[PDB]
């Protein structure tokens, strides 16, 4: 640990807490680095808050476990604590010589493509003052109520200016982040986040990657950073059209854990095309944030009492950073471009220890380079190429020795690829080409149901008045109208919903955390007006611009499909429940007010 | 309280005004959602007294679980909305198993949904063209289903504790029931009923047959589409609630009403050869077939001693049929009016010394199961006529206060000794059941000396059966019981009222009456039973005629002879001695037109003395 950079927000958070500072010597820590410990109050709950309106309208997925377990996510100390020892307190082996290389030349090759238009730019406060929405969790003792209340206040920028000034004169006393674990059942995720003010200076300093665009497809060839859920499946087909082997989409198992320092290292190659102030800014976030950090964790102690420890880490990536997901889309993009080099026997297995003819790995980038990359879509983590042929399947030994390896397979078994671009999973779901009666073609996303039933009976604990779940039960209604309309019981559902619902409110926000939500579903407007701007008036890939006449003209994807992603349509409960829906919505209407629209 | 619900008194008008009972269960979970809504709503002076403002929220946290299962957080809102204590222990267990049996019906009833949905869902999957990754979700939901039937399993064993431990209770509680009918036959002044032990039985039946029907949709249920271990479960559990039910339905047949005579209804138990009689067998468990009568079977001596032991057989029928209907409108009851007995034309124990035990026998049935009840009266003497009414019924008391066994018919070949606890109360019962008034100490304490004599030191002392029925008492020519039966006889049909209004001292010594008239005014009188004489009322008034002496004059008895055409009252009223009437005061000292004017209708004797001398009492 390099206590020059990290030593003084130690010490500033031990002061905040001296009276029950102390240095535990019964810690779990194996990886990180421990620095001490204080008691403090208990978080969370052993089982997420469930909606009230979900529940009453899902009555037979009560019983099947795939709406329930994904419900029980214990956030209390003792699950964080278990899920940061099983999926955070992991350490990579670095890389060898010559694959360190290989990610240098690739990183610094890509850096300047998606910089051969564009230029890095400073981000001023007003730009953050838009993009917050109504997080301000602080960390220390100067804190607020929410995010857009603290950020039209002059202080809390004061406070930003004088942390600011820390960065440019070499030291850090603020950016501190704040751990949350999440244990399912599973894919049990920690979540990274620093206060608003150290967000704001990760905003300045590198957001461009985000509000440029840097990572849209248009500028990076294999992005797709913008694009919604009713686009990506126009990328897959595009990517399907063009020859080669299968498509492959492999998961990383804990992408964000296996980031190297090398991986930082060359993500920050960037800081050589920006200004040297932007640079200084830059370069302070980069080695006091990213390759150097201090996190807060809460852990289970004696006495029924809870004690947070503060931990330290270099090599590893947070969640909720303003920028994470731009440089993780970027090293998904390395890997698979180097694992591309490696399938075309570009790259052999001896340049793994020394890349004794560096060129081959320049001229290939120069000669096919942007072509791969027009090969595969990157969100993050998540990606799906189509390579020149299938050699790509067993072209794992750059991929292993990067330390991304795959996840739900073995370390040295060949990947396996999807025929069907209708198959592939990109983003949670899948997309699937369905017609309507005008004969037009639609690609559309979809995902099980099970899984999207209970996405919709969490309740963030912050809406627990009533008001709240009715509006984010509409929310969640109206993003299936707009989404998953192809399916029986979701349409059945969201005309339950918005009927259940007063038609004037306006809906609360939250339905899906995946940056291809837009959230078009947030307004009062006709939903069949913005299902036709979404599908047919604004849609690239509908050329006769024919409009929509009702819901019932809307085709629903095929039976058996359905049947076979979570549909529970011929089941005994669930025609019984179509049956009383009148009953159950009538109901359900009682306990609020108003249902002033009648959707069936 | 283990549960942490602090600080009620800030949102107590919120918590009291709700309806928590109402929202325990129901219809529609809705009501228990909308009560959990509006808590949080309501959970939204100095700091120092708001330091519990963070504890709320700990509670608002760990309430977070209850709203997957809602009902729950409003049944703890609900649940926490000396002789014979073991009515209020058994009342209280069967309420908390039927809430017990609620929670595991809606416990089977969501798991048959559950294991629908998985054949829903494993009918698609195996339709698939495929035959990997989402075939082991499928056995994930399969391993839910089987901890959840585990859940099921173990629910039911906890049910069947407490269903073992509550019959454990309930059927002592019949036994001392049993016993106390035992006593109330013998006059004992006791108020009882099988209703209570009716409702009891009846709960823990209808749970124990509920229990085995849930067993059987389980298992039907379980099996889905013998390789689930929940079919042996399933079989252990009914094994045993079976054995549950059988052992309760075992006492559940008892005898409500012993035989007695209609026209005796003041003795059970003493039976005349072809008068018919009356008896009354009751099922407990009100659990009756709504298509199929049962028929009650009875019959007489069914282990006779193997001894000159009279046979006896049943004239007209041995048999009771309740159907259905009349077993809603009446209980599970069969009534035995009209049947008579009559021997078999064909030792040292007389004939009223011999006793004959009446059985009954049902093949009851109910939800497919079938057992044979059994059960039998307490012993029974039969007479040839109504002249050993009085001393047969010597017999039954004998028995009734001192019987360990009551499947005893030889218990007159080795009767064993009363002690005076018992029997003095029991012949208090005898006087306080047929007539008015019972025996009160001084009384019961002249009995006493009547029967065991002053000098005896032992205290309760032994009286022999031959003693109390065969032995002659001394002063008369009558053994005592037959002695004081025939003076109960007396006061029943010619004294009942003042007997009552305690008129009559009845059972004072000689001794003991010369004492207390002594210290009284001339013209004092006693009413006492005659002790030489068979069932007689003497009257005894004291008189001073000097200063040491202190006459005796008393009455000859008077029996039912006299008293039939000529009551005691109009006597007392108008005995007009040789000419004022020498009855001037009862005593104490009450006037003797006024202790027995309101008798008085509108519209000889011989007498005998004693002198007691003043002085040498005195000495
Ligand atoms: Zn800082
Ligand atoms: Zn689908």
């Amino acid at each position: 640990p390099n206590m020059k950079i990290i030593g003084r927000r130690i010490e500033r958070i031990r002061n905040e807490h001296a009276e029950t500072w102390f240095l535990d010597e019964n810690h779990p820590y194996r990886t990180w680095a421990y620095h001490g410990s204080y008691e403090a109050p208990t978080q969370g709950s052993a089982s997420s808050l469930v909606n009230g309106v979900v529940r009453l309208l899902s009555k037979p997925w009560d019983v099947v476990t795939g709406v329930t377990g994904i419900a029980m996510t214990d956030t209390t100390p003792y699950g964080q604590q278990r899920v940061f020892k099983e999926k955070v307190d992991t350490r990579v082996p670095d890389p060898q010589e010559g694959t360190r290389q290989v990610m240098n030349i690739v990183s610094s090759w890509l850096w300047k493509e998606l910089g051969k238009r564009k230029r890095p730019r400073v981000c001023t406060k007003e730009e953050f003052i838009n993009k917050v929405r109504s997080g301000a969790i602080f960390e220390e003792e100067k804190e607020w109520k929410t995010a857009v209340e603290a950020v039209n206040d002059p202080r809390f920028w004061a406070l930003v200016d004088r942390e600011r000034e820390h960065h440019l004169r070499g030291e850090c006393h603020s950016c501190v982040y704040n751990m949350m674990g999440k244990r399912e059942k599973k894919g049990s995720r920690a979540i990274w986040y620093m206060w608003l003010g150290a967000r704001f200076l990760e905003f300045e300093a590198l957001g461009f990657l985000n509000e440029d665009h840097w990572m849209g497809r248009e500028n990076s060839g294999g992005g797709v950073e913008g694009l919604g859920l009713q686009r990506l499946g126009y990328i897959l087909e595009e990517m399907n059209r063009a020859p080669g082997g299968k498509m492959y989409a492999d998961d990383t198992a804990g992408w964000d854990t296996r980031i190297s320092k090398f991986d930082l290292e060359n993500e920050a190659l960037i800081t050589n095309q920006m200004e040297e102030g932007h640079r200084t800014l830059a370069l302070a976030v980069i080695k006091y944030t990213y390759q150097n950090k201090v996190v807060k964790v809460l852990r289970p102690a004696e006495g029924g009492k809870t004690v947070m420890d503060i931990i330290s880490r270099q090599d590893q990536r947070g969640s909720g950073q303003v920028v994470t997901y731009a440089l993780n889309t970027f090293t998904n993009l390395v890997v698979q471009l180097i694992r591309n080099m490696e399938a075309e026997e570009v790259l052999e297995m001896q340049d793994l220890w020394l890349l004794r003819k560096p060129e081959k790995v320049t001229r290939w980038l120069q000669s096919n380079g942007w072509d791969r990359l027009k090969r595969m879509a990157v969100s993050g983590d998540d990606c799906v190429v189509k390579p020149i042929d299938d050699r790509f399947a067993h072209a794992l030994r750059f991929l292993n020795d990067m330390g991304k390896v795959r996840k739900d397979t073995q370390e040295w078994k060949p990947s396996t690829g999807w025929s069907n671009w209708e198959e592939v999973p990109f983003c949670s779901h899948h997309f699937n080409k369905l017609y309507l009666k005008d004969g037009r073609s639609i690609v559309v996303p979809c995902r099980h149901q099970d899984e999207l039933i209970g996405r919709a009976r969490v309740s963030p604990g912050a809406g627990w008045s009533i008001r709240e779940t009715a509006c984010l039960a509409k929310s969640y209604a109206q993003m299936w109208q707009l989404l998953y309309f192809h399916r029986r019981d979701l349409r059945l559902m969201a005309n339950a919903i918005c009927s259940a619902v007063p038609v004037d409110w306006v809906p609360t926000g939250r339905t899906t955390w995946s940056i291809h939500g837009k959230g078009e579903w947030m307004t009062t407007e006709d939903m069949l007006m913005v299902w036709n701007r979404v599908w047919i008036e604004e849609n690239d890939h509908m050329e006769d611009k024919t409009p929509v006449t009702k819901w019932t003209d809307i085709p629903y994807l095929g039976k058996r499909e359905d049947l076979w992603c979570g549909s529970l349509i011929g089941h005994r409960p669930r025609t019984t429940w179509a049956e009383n829906i009148k009953d159950t919505v009538n109901m359900v209407r009682r306990i609020i007010g108003e249902k002033y629209m009648d959707y069936l | 309280s283990l549960l942490p619900v602090d600080i009620r008194q800030y949102l107590a008008v919120w918590i009291e005004d709700q309806n928590w009972q109402e929202a325990a269960l129901g219809s529609d979970d809705s009501k228990a959602t909308m009560l959990f809504f509006h808590f949080l709503d309501q959970l939204n002076q100095d700091p120092e007294s708001l330091l519990l403002q963070h504890n709320l929220r700990k509670f608002c946290r760990d309430i977070q679980p209850f709203s997957q299962d809602p009902t729950q957080l409003a049944e703890m809102i609900f649940n926490l909305l000396p002789v014979e204590s073991q009515q209020h222990e058994i009342e209280s267990r069967i309420l908390d198993l039927r809430a017990m049996m609620e929670k595991l019906v809606k416990s089977i009833s969501q798991l048959k949904d559950q294991q629908d949905v998985f054949c829903f869902r494993y009918k698609i999957q195996a339709k698939g063209k495929t035959p990997t990754k989402e075939q082991k979700i499928l056995q994930e939901t399969l391993n839910e289903l089987d901890k959840r039937r585990k859940e099921v399993l173990d629910a039911s064993k906890a049910l069947l504790g407490r269903l073992t431990t509550l019959i454990e209770l309930l059927l002592p509680k019949l036994e001392e029931w049993k016993a106390q009918q035992q006593k109330a036959c013998i006059r004992a002044p006791i108020d009882h009923g099988l209703e209570q032990l009716e409702t009891w039985f009846t709960a823990g039946a209808k749970l124990l047959f509920h229990l085995r029907q849930l067993l059987k949709e389980l298992k039907g249920l379980s099996c889905l589409v013998q390789d689930d271990p929940l079919t042996k479960g399933v079989d252990l559990r009914n094994a045993q609630v079976t054995e549950l039910l059988q052992r309760l339905l075992h006492r559940a047949f008892v005898v409500e009403t012993q035989p007695c005579m209609p026209q005796t209804p003041h003795r059970p138990l003493i039976l005349k050869t072809g008068s018919k009689f009356t008896v009354r067998t009751r099922l407990l468990v009100r659990l009756q077939e709504g298509n199929e009568s049962l028929t009650v079977e009875v019959s007489i001596d069914r282990n006779p001693p193997q001894q000159g032991f009279r046979k006896f057989n049943i004239l007209t029928s041995n048999q009771k049929t309740l159907t259905p209907e009349k077993g809603q409108s009446q209980g599970l009851i069969w009534d035995f009016g009209y049947l008579t007995l009559v021997e078999q034309r064909s030792g040292p124990l007389g004939v009223t010394e011999e006793l004959h035990i009446i059985s009954f026998t049902v093949k009851y049935t109910y939800q497919g199961l079938k057992q044979e009840l059994k059960t039998d009266t307490l012993p029974v003497v039969i007479i040839s006529n109504m002249n050993q009414l009085s001393i047969a019924w010597a017999s039954v008391l004998w028995f009734n206060l001192l019987s360990p066994n009551l499947q005893n018919q030889q218990f007159f070949s080795n009767p064993p000794k009363a002690p005076w606890s018992l029997l003095g109360p029991a012949l208090s019962w005898q006087f306080s059941s047929y007539v008015g008034r019972g025996l009160n100490s001084d009384q019961l304490s002249m009995l006493r000396n009547k029967l065991f004599g002053q000098n005896c030191r032992t205290e309760d002392p032994l009286l022999s059966w031959a003693d109390f029925t065969k032995r002659e008492s001394p002063p008369g020519k009558l053994p005592f019981w037959t002695w004081l039966d025939k003076i109960l006889e007396l006061v029943h049909d010619h004294l009942k009222d003042l007997w009552n209004d305690g008129r009559i001292m009845g059972f004072v010594s000689r001794s003991q009456e010369r004492r207390l008239l002594k210290k009284t005014m001339s013209g004092t009188f006693l009413l006492r039973f005659s002790e030489s004489s068979e069932g007689g009322i003497t009257c005894s008034w004291v008189e001073h005629q000097d200063d040491d002496k202190v006459l005796i004059y008393s009455v000859q008895p008077y029996t039912k002879e006299v008293l039939q055409s000529l009551p005691l009252t109009e006597i007392i009223r108008h005995y007009q001695l040789l000419p004022e009437n020498p009855l001037r005061f009862l005593y104490p000292r009450i006037p003797r037109d006024e202790a027995f004017g309101c008798y008085y209708q509108e519209k000889y004797l011989k007498h005998r003395l004693i002198v007691v001398s003043n002085r040498q009492v005195d000495e």
